[PDB]
């Protein structure tokens, strides 16, 4: 409907409207705007102890945000949190995904279940079951650049040879893991190596670095002068 | 003699003095103002220091008529002498901006006054050119290539308007306009960039109507142009060579200068609002103070 007001606000209520953009969209299916409002609820939102549930609960749902999308949330962001008692859960999944134990993952939610039902995190984890796999064959494509479909196979107890494939197909269809399957010839080649300096696309990269730094040029200078001039119509000593 | 006029420098004096002296006889309707141009000559670099007119007429029934005193180019020597030694005769302007044969033969004229050979400046009065307010030619005589004879004739020196010290000084004091065109700040030249795209397609349409007319009305075939423009086909860029590569990594590299230097100034932009905001503060107290402050007053007039 699109009229949400910035006008005369306050910025908690900037931060709770966020937190409900992020939910809809994680789940719908587009994790990369669902991120991008986590992190600005979390901002635009005071940091206090009288702010403690708003806090756990937007850093409890960014984690699962990264994982969802195959990012790995910092250890070092778990560990240096005071709220560290019950970010307890989520230490363990972020471990379970990123070693790639299917094994470690099933065994963990069957434990937090109750925990991750409580703050509307047990959603997001049905669905990070698939990515579990993802995150593997993640692994498999930094440390080998040719490698045949059996020792994949055997790495991570697949199935079939044709099974394998047929996973490494989707992933690379969405084109985060960015390989190229040779079926024939019987090992899968990473296609990617980067060098792209060499293209133009920094220049898209530039062109939101300067239309970020235009966006509080113009702030400033808009709010500024709105104060100073209540001050010289009013009276003064 | 020489053959010495490759660069032709202009006193800002001589195209002003040649807009005065045209109305001062009052000519009009393809006549013309014909006078001497004084400044140094026999040189690589001609400076046209000086202008004056010269009784002269012109008529329109045969070219090949017109008047001129002699008597007044032999007298206006003497004068110019004692004034500045440094000024002698070194040819002739004419008001154009139609350059004619018969003009060759006014040429042959000034060619008696002076050793190296006549520069015929050309100074559009009518100003109907945005650019050239000088075009120069010089009179040499050469054997023309394809079966041609020796012809006389009227070669393009470059020329362009530079001003001396002296000048200077007026030319500061009489531009007191914004100036679309003096190559300032970000805006002044935005404004001269897409100007600047004009000119240069305006300058490109001349070259396809002129060789449409050598092989349609049957212009003479000046082999000079044509050589010119065998150049303009051998010093197109070509792409897909490393050149070109190498040129888009470069806008880039410059483009990534730029970025810091925007984000530098996003710091500075804020740090303004940061101390406004200091100031607004502080008047909220100060303003706040003035209100405990009436009762302290109001209370020693009861008193006293």
């Amino acid at each position: 409907k699109l009229e949400y007001p910035h006008t005369d606000v306050s910025s908690s209520l900037e931060a709770r409207y966020f937190f409900y953009l992020s939910k809809i969209n994680a789940i719908q299916l587009d994790y990369s705007t669902a991120n991008e409002y986590i992190i600005a609820a979390i901002r635009k939102a005071p940091h206090n102890s009288k702010s403690l549930g708003f806090l756990q609960q937007s850093n409890k749902l960014h984690c699962c945000i990264q994982l969802l999308m195959g990012d790995i949330p910092e250890l070092s962001f778990f560990h240096q949190s005071n709220m560290q008692k019950s970010l307890l859960p989520y230490y363990h999944l972020t471990k379970a995904v990123k070693l790639g134990d299917l094994k470690k993952f099933t065994s963990t939610i069957t434990k937090y279940k109750q925990l991750l039902l409580k703050d509307d995190t047990y959603q997001l984890c049905v669905r990070l079951r698939s990515n579990v796999i993802k995150t593997g064959i993640r692994i498999i494509s930094l440390t080998y650049k040719k490698i045949s479909l059996r020792d994949i196979c055997l790495k991570l107890n697949l199935d079939s040879e044709q099974t394998v494939e047929y996973m490494v197909s989707r992933a690379i269809r969405d084109g985060v893991i960015e390989a190229k399957i040779n079926h024939e010839d019987g090992f899968i080649e990473t296609t990617e190596l980067l060098n792209i300096y060499d293209s133009e696309d920094p220049q898209q990269v530039f062109d939101e670095r300067i239309k970020f730094a235009n966006q509080l040029h113009d702030e400033y200078l808009v709010s500024m002068r709105y104060p100073e001039d209540k001050k010289t119509q009013q009276n003064e000593k | 003699m020489s053959l010495q006029h490759e660069k032709v420098t202009i006193a800002p004096l001589v195209l002003l003095s040649a807009l005065d002296h045209y109305e001062r006889t009052q000519t009009k309707e393809n006549k013309r103002c014909v006078g001497v141009i004084l400044g140094d000559a026999n040189s690589s670099t001609i400076r046209v220091t000086n202008s004056f007119a010269l009784p002269f007429e012109e008529d329109e029934k045969n070219s090949d008529v017109w008047f001129l005193d002699h008597n007044y180019i032999e007298n206006m020597n003497e004068m110019c002498k004692k004034i500045n030694a440094k000024e002698k005769l070194i040819g002739w302007y004419h008001s154009g901006p139609k350059l004619r044969a018969s003009d060759l033969k006014i040429n042959e004229l000034f060619k008696k006054y002076t050793q190296n050979n006549p520069l015929l400046l050309i100074v559009d009065v009518k100003q109907q050119g945005v650019g050239l307010p000088t075009d120069a030619y010089v009179a040499i005589e050469q054997v023309k290539d394809d079966g041609t004879s020796t012809e006389k004739t009227f070669l393009h020196l470059p020329c362009t308007i530079e001003a001396e010290e002296a000048e200077e000084i007026g030319v500061e004091h009489l531009l007191r306009d914004v100036r679309d065109q003096a190559a300032g700040g970000l805006s002044i030249r935005l404004t001269n960039q897409l100007k600047s795209l004009k000119g240069l397609q305006s300058k490109l349409k001349d070259v396809v109507e002129y060789l449409d007319k050598v092989i349609n009305k049957e212009l003479p075939i000046n082999h000079t142009i044509l050589g010119k423009l065998q150049d303009v086909f051998n010093l197109l860029p070509n792409l897909g060579t490393p050149d070109d590569d190498e040129i888009d990594v470069e806008n880039h590299d410059r483009i990534n200068i730029s970025n810091n230097l925007q984000k530098a100034l996003t710091v500075k932009t804020n740090d303004e609002l940061m101390v406004i905001y200091i100031s607004n503060l502080v008047r909220s107290i100060i303003a706040f103070d003035d209100l405990i402050e009436n009762k302290i007053q109001n209370k020693k007039i009861q008193e006293q």
